């Protein structure tokens, strides 16, 4: 990155952070023009720049050489004994669209001494999607109910040239859609999971105006302020859960891995509240609740798809996403 | 000397063009006919036949079973010597007998070319339909893989029909529009236009080709515009223009072969033009280009003695086609 956890910054330096600055300053690399830092030199702005993603794919491939170095998982590595994913389905169509969102620009303008404010807003078009529900039918043939981790990814089927991807060629392109822990009772049952409850996403933030209104009303009235329903600001926006896709529709693989929750959450309790954004943002003030490597079970090479196809607790199905322009 | 007999004669002459003729009548003619025996059959009283026979007798003609290119100056000159003889024949028996005689003496590529333009540009050819060149010389229209299956079908003496796929791979975005330039009929359109309107035409051959230089502009403008419409249909940008001082971005592997001469050469992506020994320096192309643009921007073409030929007039585009081709 590097962080202050680095055991040896004198030798390994700070590749990623220095690269942000190197790229950010390429419009004035020697300081001759008195230009300020580039958008790459702020986390507020860095993803605006196309080169952000070329830099971060470069970095991602460094990590990938490490994750590719381990032995591929075996059947016995992956099998959650007695747990079968019988079916994966979605209630509701997968549809994306653009809608409108407003925020205030008042803090950006200069206020006169004893002249009144005026409302000044920006209106942006943002991606969004309709709500839907996963229906994951699992058969628990162990003699008792068992905690399970449900891991949900969206994976490409074909590339931009229309070439069908192998699982090994798809896995590093998959995007995480959800991760949750749930007790699976003995027998066959369909687990229902709302898109709105994804542990990858969080809602749009409440406005400054709304926070002022609520705090002022509580302080002025002597009432307690309860903002506990508000989620953290770390997490993919709910509205961006799905890729835009195309008006004509695109097909993707919806990948579901159901893994041993007692093992995955050992030491972190499978009954405890892990918040709304634990997949990538962790749990505020707590250890990370999933002991598995980030990306499990897609983070190792899969040279032989037969291994995954023979694991009953893994299943993928084709879904279609349509963009409504 | 009727259309049925003339068509059959042409059919026979073009049959199995890489081997000595299998028709007893044509073998007899090739053995016994003397192109110089009765000069009263020619409009030039044998002048063209004398030129070709001298070249033949001096062992100066291209051997059979050898590649032929119309752009090769000496090979073109040899083909045109046979064209010149056919073009002088007053009656069909002269045309047929000379064709049969020189079929067995001259390179097959030169012969096919001369016979086609001879039929097209002689009144004796009226009413004849030339077979498609993709069946007379299939190597020039068929990728090497399919020819090999044909060679295999012949080696094994088994009939078959073999599927031709377009060149390249799906990773090659240019393959998206291969159905345009690789269409066998589009190839016949192109060769036939140039057979109808050849750059080597001189009006001493018997007539003038009206507006040829402007039609040269137009037919190629339409090929270019039609190709770009296919690119637009396949989510591709228009073609760039070539420039002598910039790289040719898109390379090409034809995956095709000559019957004699080997595989057609490949061009890698992103190459700069190099001088071609015996043809021209890249710089010569730039100078030639500059001189043409000088005429366009002057509004006149400069004659050999320096006097001006006005092109600010409807025939200017035709004169430009004359000097550009
Ligand atoms: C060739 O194409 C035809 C139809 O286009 C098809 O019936 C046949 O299966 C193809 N042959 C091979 C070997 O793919
Ligand atoms: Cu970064
Ligand atoms: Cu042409
Ligand atoms: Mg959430
Ligand atoms: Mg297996
Ligand atoms: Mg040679
Ligand atoms: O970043
Ligand atoms: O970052």
């Amino acid at each position: 990155e590097s962080s202050m956890y680095s055991p040896n910054a004198q030798y390994y330096g700070s590749l990623h952070n220095t690269a942000h600055v190197m790229l950010g300053r390429q419009g004035d690399p020697h300081g001759k023009f008195n230009l300020p830092p580039g958008v790459m030199e702020h986390f507020e702005t860095a993803t605006r720049d196309p080169s952000f993603f070329r830099l971060h794919k470069y970095m991602d491939n460094i990590f990938k050489k490490h994750t590719d170095s381990f032995p591929p998982y075996t059947h016995d590595d992956l099998e959650f004994a007695g747990m079968a994913v019988d079916g994966v389905a979605i209630d509701g169509e997968l549809i994306t669209f653009f809608d409108e969102f407003q925020y205030s620009l008042i803090n950006a303008v200069d206020s006169g001494e004893s002249i009144e404010d005026v409302e000044i807003n920006a209106r942006v078009h943002r991606l969004n999607h309709k709500e839907f529900t996963y229906k994951i039918t699992v058969s628990n043939s162990i003699g008792s109910d068992h905690l399970a981790t449900f891991r949900i990814f969206l994976c490409p089927i074909e590339d931009n040239n229309g070439i069908t991807l192998t699982l090994d060629k798809a896995r590093w392109l998959c995007i995480e859609l959800d991760k949750f822990f749930q007790k699976v009772p003995s027998g066959t049952h369909t687990i229902h999971r709302s898109s709105k409850d994804s542990s990858v996403t969080v809602p749009d933030m409440p406005s400054f105006h709304s926070l002022k209104e609520q705090a002022d009303n509580a302080v002025n009235g002597g009432h307690d302020l309860d903002l506990s329903a508000y989620e953290r600001s770390c997490g993919i926006p709910d509205r961006m859960l799905l890729p835009k896709s195309k008006p004509e529709g695109m097909e993707f693989n919806l990948f579901v891995a159901v893994t041993d929750g007692v093992k995955d959450t050992e030491g972190h309790n499978g009954d405890h509240d892990h918040g709304g954004t634990h997949a990538q943002c962790g749990v505020h003030g707590e250890a990370y609740p999933d002991n598995r490597p980030l990306g499990y079970p897609l983070e190792r090479r899969i040279p032989d798809e037969r291994v995954f196809d023979g694991v009953p607790n893994i299943k993928h199905v084709v879904v279609k996403i349509v963009h409504h322009p | 000397s009727s259309t049925a007999h003339k068509q059959q004669n042409i059919n026979h002459l073009l049959d199995k063009i890489y081997e000595d003729t299998k028709y007893p009548d044509l073998q007899e003619i090739a053995k016994n006919f003397n192109p110089l025996g009765d000069t009263s059959m020619y409009n030039d009283q044998g002048a063209a036949a004398e030129v070709l026979m001298k070249e033949l007798n001096d062992h100066r003609l291209l051997e059979q079973h050898h590649w032929y290119s119309l752009f090769n100056a000496r090979q073109r000159e040899e083909a045109l010597m046979l064209f010149a003889v056919l073009n002088q024949c007053k009656v069909w028996h002269c045309f047929r007998n000379n064709a049969a005689y020189f079929r067995e003496q001259m390179n097959e590529g030169e012969f096919v070319y001369a016979l086609y333009v001879g039929v097209i540009h002689s009144k004796l050819g009226d009413g004849i339909v030339l077979p498609p060149l993709y069946e007379i010389t299939p190597h020039m229209f068929t990728n090497s893989e399919v020819i090999d299956k044909a060679y295999s079908a012949k080696m094994t003496q088994k009939a078959g029909t073999f599927n031709v796929s377009f060149t390249g791979t799906k990773k090659n975005k240019e393959q998206r529009v291969a159905y345009f330039g690789e269409d066998i009929g589009m190839n016949i359109h192109h060769v036939t236009w140039h057979m109808d309107f050849p750059f080597w035409w001189q009006d001493s051959y018997g007539n003038h080709l009206d507006r040829k230089g402007e039609l040269f502009f137009w037919v190629h403008h339409q090929l270019t515009a039609r190709f770009d419409f296919e690119r637009l249909s396949n989510w591709l940008d228009p073609v760039d223009e070539l420039h002598w001082d910039r790289i040719i971005r898109e390379g090409f592997a034809p995956l095709t072969s000559y019957k004699y001469g080997g595989e057609f050469p490949v061009r890698p992506d992103n190459i700069h033009f190099e001088d071609v020994d015996g043809v021209a320096h890249v710089h010569d192309m730039e100078i030639t280009e500059n001189r043409i643009y000088e005429a366009i921007d002057h509004g006149y073409i400069t004659a050999t003695d320096g006097h001006t030929i006005d092109i600010r007039q409807p025939k200017g585009i035709e004169l430009l086609g004359d000097i550009i081709e």
